[PDB]
């Protein structure tokens, strides 16, 4: 169309919210850490879609052109 | 602390509607320049706000629940 | 002779009652005595 692309990757992302308020417990500090990058180019948007198994190569490329 | 009445105090200080309240303003922008610094002395942010810290109380509302469990069993 | 009563005790201490799980008695139990509390 005159191209279009996704990147996805492993990230790490961490935050204070659980940093302090978890802990001291069955409650891990640093796990550290690990994700799963969906990148939505060639719109500005680069969303980071929800991931949730069962998940196959095609559902992305189907919720992606919906 | 300063921040927070200080607010306040400058708050009342307004007065007259003629263009005389500069004359009170310029009492009240200095402590604002000063502000802009103490601001400085408050660069920080655990927490975000609300509702976490009520998660937070929450979390300890369940994490308190086992007190009295166990504790009774020990009894 | 020191294992034996303090085995004894301290299954009568905070395990208080040690039967008292019962054993699959003691599964929505665990509930009962925890998440029934409010």
């Amino acid at each position: 169309q005159l191209g279009h692309y996704i990147h996805i990757f492993v990230n790490t992302q961490p935050i204070s919210a659980f940093e302090r308020t978890l802990s001291s417990k069955r409650s891990s500090c640093e796990y550290d850490h690990f994700l799963l990058l969906v990148e939505w180019h060639h719109d500005g948007i680069v969303e980071h879609v929800p991931l949730d198994d069962h998940m196959d190569a095609q559902h992305l490329l189907l919720l992606i052109t919906q | 602390t300063l921040l927070r009445q200080g607010i306040r105090q400058l708050k009342e200080k307004v007065s007259k509607m003629e263009p005389e309240e500069m004359t009170v303003k310029e009492k009240k922008s200095i402590i604002e320049i000063l502000k802009a610094r103490i601001a400085l002395k408050k660069a920080f942010l655990k927490m975000a706000l609300s509702e976490s810290n009520d998660t937070v109380v929450k979390k300890e509302d369940v994490r308190e629940s086992p007190v009295d469990t166990f504790m009774e069993n020990a009894t | 002779r020191t294992h034996n009563r303090q085995m004894t005790e301290t299954l009568e201490k905070y395990k208080s009652l040690d039967f008292n799980m019962e054993k699959e008695g003691d599964v929505i139990q665990q509930l009962k005595s925890s998440i029934k509390k409010p």
